[PDB]
DNA sequence: TATAATGGGAGCTGTCACGGATGCA
DNA sequence: TGCATCCGTGAGTGCAG
């Protein structure tokens, strides 16, 4: 564009402020893409929603926040020796034993049943007086034969393995300590796995945490007007944003940082200028900053 | 081409907010104000002086003026200079530079986002002394008030609170500029109180009320005299070019004689006085027609009582008040032959 | 100072003739 | 390039009014 040229109002905003467009999704229907996400025109954004320019999408108002909470704990399982595959750990989805025929996994303590089902798989915790007595781990292929809140004596069948059986997908076998007796072995796998808990964000509320940040206990996931109805992060976990109000498909360029930033928001800049972190990150395009 | 339909278009551009974006922008503003005084107790500079500097950079250098009330003339040197000892801060303090800048920017999009509302209020306030637009600006003017004084925490939609400051500033301008002679707003206030209560009187009477029938329905402290002189200042002036006739080659102002400037009969009269009175000073004595010629003045006058008359006359104090008497006395028999001074009393 | 309120409204009519500046096959 | 076509400018004197 040349000196002494006539730009309409929109043409001025383009040159001066940047292209961008916001799109609503039918409330509840979810996002085919996710925050931070570089994407281009024509790209499907939701069932009815399709973007028309280029850029980095951005989430407006997540109605549903989910916290994959992290668990690392010991649980055991006894199996035939002629049917398990020796490995010193078990990546998710991994097959760890195959049984000639069905082999009932039986209790090895007396107690009441605290069933904790997962997507695929199960946890079984027995407990006498409220101290917990033994934590068994049924993998995929083993189908429980108890209910939550039930009584078992020693040696009655808790579940039945049938054929191949393999770790689940969400759930890890960190280390695996084995010991044999009889024609069998009983594993104490130092399992690792995470559990979803979907929180509700309200119009008078705002999630104050990025997509996929680390929280301990005590951390704050969401603010709101009165201190109650605030959502705090019960214990360790990481964050996932689902179900936004609508998504602004800006056309800009993103640049993460690690320490003190050097440019406040509002600032204009050209390529080669020093954004933040001492001099490491720097501008790509001509543009205006949004810290 | 038509200056309203134009503004009606620029407005149709910024889309209407949604309940979230209402609270989001509302939210980001309140924090940014907090962020400024927190950001002024770390540096001690000054709340306003700072806020203006946050405003400068966010809006662009397109605008800058020494904001009256801030103590430095806010030239883009003291904005770089002060954007510097500001951006000089530790990430946990210069934390709040980022907070203000973000909040100022919500201010903007919250005003721009609620302009349609003002339109549909000032729309109802026409035919009142102020042009549609003129009402709009005054309307928006208030709308600015409404953001800097909103509390999203009260859970109100923004409409509800602003629809007060808008119509507070329309009504103030409708009462502070409309009249060629400006009158205090509280006097306007009570004028319309006649207009309204007289109107019902008439609507009950089958005829217009008298002064008295007004002072009654107006209540106590209201007599017939005081409704009268109230109207006679309600009275709007009339145009000097108000057209005369039904062709138009005459102007109501032409039939108006200029009585300030002296007529030629007049200004001639003053010269045959101020000289045919110098024709009675040096005719009988010119130093007793000088001590009395400074008991007044041939131009400016010189008349107090007893104090400069006692300073430099030549003689003593109550002795010039005697040749003051023989000054006059000589002039009352002086003007019994040159009787050409009577005619000046008309 | 706090339910909520978010794009206007009247056009006006029956003259004429010339000269200059702008748009278009 | 020549020629529609629009926009802006004028449109008598004085006196009563």
């Amino acid at each position: 564009v040349e000196k002494r040229q006539l730009l309409t109002d929109e043409e001025y905003r383009e040159l001066r402020y940047g292209k961008q467009e916001t799109y609503p999704l039918p409330p509840g229907v979810d996002a085919l893409v996710k925050d931070g996400e570089e994407v281009v025109k024509g790209q499907e954004l939701a069932p009815g929603v399709v973007s028309r320019l280029d850029g980095v999408a951005l989430y407006r108002f997540p109605r549903r926040v989910r916290v994959e909470y992290v668990k690392k704990e010991r649980a055991g399982l006894r199996l035939p020796l002629a049917a398990w595959v020796e490995k010193e750990a078990y990546k998710p989805g991994e097959i760890l034993a195959e049984l000639p025929e069905p082999y009932l996994f039986r209790a090895e303590e007396e107690g009441v049943v605290e069933l904790k089902e997962l997507e695929e798989g199960a946890f079984l915790v027995l407990r006498r007086e409220d101290e917990p007595v033994a934590t068994y781990f049924l993998p995929v292929g083993m189908t429980p034969l108890v209910v939550h809140g039930e009584i078992v004596e020693k040696g009655q069948p808790l579940a039945e393995a049938k054929g191949l059986l393999r770790m689940p997908r969400q759930v890890r076998a960190a280390q695996v300590e084995a010991e044999e007796e009889g024609e069998t072995v009983y594993l104490t796998l130092f399992l690792e796995w995470t559990e979803p808990k979907d929180y509700r964000v309200q119009p008078h509320m705002n999630v104050v945490v990025p997509e996929g940040a680390r929280v301990e206990a005590g951390d704050k996931i969401v603010a709101a007007i009165d201190p109650e109805e605030e959502v705090i992060a019960e214990a360790e976990g990481v964050v996932h944003l689902h179900e936004p109000a609508s998504i602004l498909v800006v056309k800009a360029r993103v640049y993460p940082f690690e320490d003190d930033v050097e440019v406040s928001t509002g600032d204009r800049v050209a390529p080669g200028d020093v954004l933040a972190d001492g001099g490491k990150v720097k501008s790509d395009v001509y543009g205006r900053v949004e810290v | 081409s038509d200056p309203v339909r134009q503004y009606l278009h620029e407005i149709g551009q910024v889309p209407l907010l949604t309940l979230e974006e209402e609270v989001e922008l509302a939210r980001k503003v309140e924090e940014g104000m907090e962020a400024i005084k927190k950001l002024s107790e770390i540096t001690g500079l000054d709340p306003d002086l700072i806020r203006e500097v946050v405003r400068a950079k966010i809006l662009g250098s397109a605008r800058v003026r020494h904001i009256p009330g801030l103590k430095e003339t806010l030239d883009p040197k003291t904005v770089e200079e002060i954007d510097q000892k500001l951006k000089s801060l530790p990430k946990e303090h210069k934390r709040y530079l980022h907070i203000a800048r973000e909040g100022e920017a919500a201010r903007q999009h919250l005003i721009e986002a609620n302009l349609r509302l003002v339109v549909s209020i000032a729309k109802k306030y026409t035919g009142r002394g102020l042009s549609f637009l003129d009402l709009i600006q005054e309307g928006n003017q208030g709308l600015i008030r409404a953001v800097e004084k909103f509390e999203y925490k009260r859970r109100f939609k923004f409409s509800t609170y602003a629809t007060w400051w808008i119509r507070q500033a329309i009504n103030r301008a409708i009462a502070d500029q409309a009249r060629t002679i400006r009158i205090p707003v509280h006097m306007v206030e009570t004028i319309n109180k006649l207009s309204r209560t007289a109107r019902q009187l008439q609507q009950e009477l089958g005829r217009e009320p008298t002064y008295e029938e007004i002072a009654e329905a107006m209540g106590p402290g209201w007599d017939a005299k005081r409704v009268e002189e109230t109207l006679k200042i309600a009275q709007e002036p009339v145009s000097l070019e108000t057209p005369i006739g039904d062709e138009k080659d005459s102007f109501y102002g032409d039939f108006i004689p200029d009585e300030h400037l002296p007529s030629p009969v007049d200004a001639a009269t003053q010269s045959l006085l101020s000289e045919e009175l110098e024709k009675a000073l040096s005719k009988l004595s010119e130093r007793e027609a000088m001590v009395l010629k400074l008991r007044k003045g041939l131009i400016d006058g010189r008349e107090h009582t007893l104090e400069e008359v006692g300073a430099f006359f030549g003689v003593t104090r109550e002795r010039i008040r005697q040749i003051e008497n023989k000054a006059l006395r000589k002039l009352k028999y002086h003007e019994s032959r040159t009787r050409k001074l009577r005619d000046f009393l008309d």
